[PDB]
C-alpha cells in the first residue's frame, strides 16, 4: 500500500492494484480493459474477475525470467499463473517433478513458481471461460501484448510452455528478448519430461552475466 | 529445437568458450562465432557477441 497503487476501471473488478514497476502500462490497460470487459464478464471465468490482475502486484525490476503459459487453468485459476495451492493440477506437478529430477530434492509437498527469486510466472491471456482453454483470446489480445512486452523489458529470458500455442510469440513483441518455446507439460509422449528448459534458461542467464535461477526455492514442504 | 540435451550441450560449450575467450586457432574462434550465430538465431537474442 506504498509501492502499491490502484486505478479505477469501469467494470469488475473495478479496482486494479499494481506495483510501481507496472505504472507505464496502466493507463493503456485501463482503456483496453474498459472496452472489452463486459464481453468477457458474460461468462464465468477462471480465475474470477477479482483475481484477473493480482500478478500486477509483483515487482518487475528484480526479475530475470518470465515463465509463461497461454492462459489460466481452465478451472480453479487463482490469478497466480500455474499456482495450485493444494498441489493438485497436473502441470504444476509435472513442473515440480522436473525440478525434483534436476535438483535431487525428493520429499516435497508443493511447488509454486511465484516464490522463486527472479521468476515471474505469467499467463498470456488473463482469463478463460470456465472449462475451455483459449476461449478469451480474442478479448485479451491487445492487453496481452501490452503486458508481455512490458515484462520482457525487465527479464533476460522468456520461457513459453506450449509449442503450438506459442509458435508465433516473436511477432507479438517489439524488441528481441531471449525466447525459449518448450513443450506444455501435457504434451504427447512425455516430451515435457525430456525438455531441458529449466537448465537451458540458466546457461542463457550466465551468458547474459545474470544469476541463474535457483529452481528449488519453488518447493513447499 | 531449443529444448533438448543437445541445445543444452551447445549452450554450455559456448559459455565455456566465452569464459576463456583465449583462442589459439581458427577452429576455436570459428566454433565460438558459429555457436553465437546458432544461439542468436535459435533463442532470438543472447547475451554474447561474435568476436
Amino acid at each position: 500500500q506504498d509501492p502499491m497503487n490502484s486505478v479505477t476501471v469501469s467494470h469488475a473488478p473495478y479496482t486494479i492494484t499494481y506495483h510501481d514497476d507496472w505504472e507505464p502500462v496502466m493507463s493503456q490497460l485501463v482503456e483496453f480493459y474498459n472496452e472489452v470487459a463486459s464481453w468477457l464478464l458474460r461468462d464465468e471465468t477462471s480465475p474470477i474477475p477479482d483475481k484477473f490482475f493480482i500478478q500486477l502486484k509483483q515487482p518487475l525490476r528484480n526479475k530475470r525470467v518470465c515463465v509463461c503459459g497461454i492462459d489460466p487453468y481452465p478451472k480453479d485459476g487463482t490469478g497466480v499463473p500455474f499456482e495450485s495451492p493444494n498441489f493438485t493440477k497436473k502441470s504444476i506437478k509435472e513442473i515440480a517433478s522436473s525440478i525434483s529430477r534436476l535438483t535431487g530434492v525428493i520429499d516435497y509437498k508443493g511447488y509454486n513458481l511465484n516464490i522463486i527469486d527472479g521468476v515471474i510466472p505469467w499467463n498470456y491471456y488473463l482469463s478463460c471461460k470456465l472449462g475451455e482453454t483459449k476461449s478469451h483470446a480474442i478479448y485479451w489480445d491487445k492487453i496481452s501484448k501490452l503486458l508481455l512486452q512490458h515484462i520482457t523489458k525487465h527479464v533476460s529470458v522468456l520461457y513459453c510452455l506450449g509449442k503450438t500455442d506459442f509458435s508465433n510469440i516473436r511477432a507479438k513483441l517489439e524488441s528481441p528478448v531471449t525466447t525459449i518455446v518448450g513443450y506444455h507439460p501435457a504434451a504427447r509422449d512425455r516430451q515435457f519430461e525430456k525438455d531441458r528448459s529449466f537448465e537451458i534458461i540458466n546457461v542463457l542467464l550466465e551468458l547474459d552475466n545474470k544469476v541463474p535461477i535457483n529452481w528449488a526455492q519453488g518447493f513447499i514442504y | 529445437a531449443m529444448t533438448s540435451s543437445a541445445d543444452l550441450t551447445n549452450l554450455k560449450e559456448l559459455l565455456s568458450l566465452y569464459k576463456s575467450l583465449r583462442f589459439s586457432d581458427s577452429a576455436a574462434i570459428e566454433k565460438y562465432n558459429s555457436l553465437v550465430e546458432w544461439g542468436t538465431s535459435t533463442y532470438w537474442k543472447i547475451g554474447v557477441q561474435k568476436v
